[PDB]
């Protein structure tokens, strides 16, 4: 644990799909009912309901924590700087995304090819994300009871990696980064 | 400008007569008479106040556009297109001269352009009606979407200003539904086997 | 480019398998096998030589597009979307990895992406089927146009090249019809009392 | 002869994309589907109309049109400044003085409102007479000389073109007698 530097992760509004609302403090993200009137600048995801952090990882060991609370739909992890941001692409390691999450309230998945269903004994409310750049590892943990959720050992170690967050649903609970602390 | 646009019609709540009750998604509406009884309703120049009408939020100044409306089990109703400039406060005849192009159900009869002199000899109850607009053609047309058969085209008219989808209910607690445009799996996870029989 | 396009689909006779018999308006098709008996049919590179298929003449490289097909009393049919570049020659497999996105009626059942492992549990006989494309979404969806209900969305795919309307007939003397886009009174005199129950 | 016979040639720059002007610019037919032509200012982009090349600014003129047994056609004249972009109702007040045939046997004058005409015989050839200064336009059966209609005492403020309109895809073309 101690080997993993807490990352200070802030959402980059220039990257957020127009249907996303980034809080003023750049820590939380909700969905709008309908897309907002924003420029389609090159940084922005124009199809996937995604937003990146401002800072990318290029070396070292890093940790951040995400409050998912009782949200019924969310996906998080990292993605390469060079991912396709315009039009649908499958969010999988081969297209530069390393993400997992929840759909339909109780169906936890790893977003790989093909998708697999994850066994979670407890619904997590807080997810810890551990990245070891050099060993191409990203691991997901229940940040409350410390239990393991899923690991990728095939993360790029040649591309800058952004934290990435995705929400499809319109619901009360935001998705919130716990600030470096 | 050559494409037929299948419009996604969402109702504008600022236009809606106070007795109209909109669904949360603003794609369906029923009339609930005197539902503001004992209330003071605020002034709003966009609101229809003499007849129970509501507009689509979309306006059209050119092009070809259509949408579909489910009217099964409503038997006092008016649909079509109106100018954005139509009278909202006083009661007008819902006729082309006043900026309205409509198909009406009234006392068990289908009336073109809301006219007692234009009874449509239909041989079945309409369930889904297509409202078709060709701005440059001065064309508002109505279709029976059971077999996609033409019902009526209004006398050609210079629309001249932007026009809007127009809805009116003359009756109580029976809703009309405005058929959303097809979206496929927009906003939804498609599993790797496909998405089977999706329901909202 | 956010607009749903209601496509006016016309079949491309150059793609048509020689057993297919197009109407002169090219909006309907039936299969009459050995109808070129004793004839040398030119086998141009665009033509399907084994699969009894025909493409729409339209191709799409972006945006949202749909069309409707009448399939009532046809026991063997396929509809959908295919890449402009699909293999035309031999017994090509009509699957996504070969650039075909289909819904099929085969032996009284409905099958997605022409797969025996993807029988769709519909509770009614399809009569009018909607074929929907969202190019940037990788989306081909099918609709039951009786109630506009979702049937199936294929696994999301990178189309990569332009795609076209795809049709297959696996039975004889049973025509499918492609529903013309609505046109209102286009090309027709509208009398000053309106045009009533136009037929052609 | 009280009217200078006009030499009317169809201006393909004015023809709706759905119309086919012959090689010699004297006859017009309908295509199945619009051709790919530019939307130059002179072209009728909605009505299925085509103008003559020459407009009339004074004097007395006539020309004759073979209608054949065509079930649909309208002809006459219109002002130079008529709306060519989008539908406008073809009426004197919008700058159109026209008459013709719809649905095999129904003859009208394109007035506000339209008026049905009672024609003893169906004409295969029609004569159009214009007198700029009086403001008269008249239509005649050109084989047997019968009157069809006259617009009386119009106050023309614009050059007038011969105008031709066909809606139906039929075998009989519409042809200007040279
Ligand atoms: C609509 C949408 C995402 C769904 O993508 P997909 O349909 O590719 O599904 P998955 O990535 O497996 O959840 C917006 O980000
Ligand atoms: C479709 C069409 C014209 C019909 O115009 P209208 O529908 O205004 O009828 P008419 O009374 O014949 O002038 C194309 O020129």
């Amino acid at each position: 644990k101690a080997l993993f530097k807490p990352a200070d992760v802030i959402l980059d509004p220039k990257t957020a799909n127009p249907i996303l609302l980034v809080s003023e403090d750049q820590r939380s993200v909700q969905r709008a009912k309908e897309p907002q009137d924003l420029p389609d600048n090159p940084e922005r995801f124009n199809w996937h309901y995604c937003v990146l952090g401002c800072e990318s990882f290029i070396s070292g060991r890093h940790y951040w924590e995400v409050e998912v609370g009782d949200r019924k739909e969310w996906h998080i992890g990292v993605c390469s700087k060079n991912v396709q941001r315009k039009g649908w692409v499958k969010m999988t390691p081969e297209n530069g995304f390393w993400t997992m999450g929840l759909t339909d309230g109780n169906k936890y998945r790893t977003l790989t090819e093909p998708r697999t269903n994850l066994k979670l004994p407890k619904p997590p409310k807080k997810v810890g994300v551990f990245l070891d750049y050099e060993t191409g590892d990203i691991s997901f943990y229940n940040a409350v009871d410390g239990s393991h959720i899923h690991t990728f050992l095939d993360v790029s170690f040649s591309e800058a990696l952004y934290p990435v967050f995705r929400i499809l649903t319109l619901e009360p609970t935001a998705l919130t980064i716990c600030p470096a602390l | 400008r050559t494409f037929l646009h299948a419009v996604d019609v969402v109702l504008d709540p600022d236009t809606a007569h106070p007795d109209l009750f909109l669904s949360e998604d603003r794609r369906s509406v029923r009339r609930c008479p005197f539902r503001h009884l004992g209330e003071s309703v605020p002034d709003n120049p966009e609101r229809f106040d003499s007849q129970p009408c509501v507009l689509g939020r979309e306006s059209f100044a050119s092009g070809k556009h259509y949408w579909e409306v489910e009217v099964e089990n409503v038997i006092e109703w008016t649909v079509g297109v109106c100018r954005d400039s139509v009278e909202r406060k006083g009661e007008v005849l819902l006729i082309p001269q006043n900026g309205f192009w409509t198909l009406e159900m009234h006392k068990g009869q289908y009336r073109a352009v809301s006219s007692p002199d234009r009874i449509l000899p239909l041989k079945e109850s309409l369930c889904r009606v297509g409202v078709f607009l060709d701005y440059e053609a001065g064309d508002v047309s109505f279709y029976n979407m059971r077999d996609r058969s033409h019902i009526y085209t209004c006398p050609r008219s210079a629309f001249s200003v932007p026009v809007r989808p127009f809805f009116r209910l003359g009756c109580e607690d029976s809703p009309i539904f405005i058929c959303p445009a097809l979206t496929g799996a927009n906003g939804v996870t498609v599993p790797e086997e496909g998405l089977t029989l999706h329901r909202v």
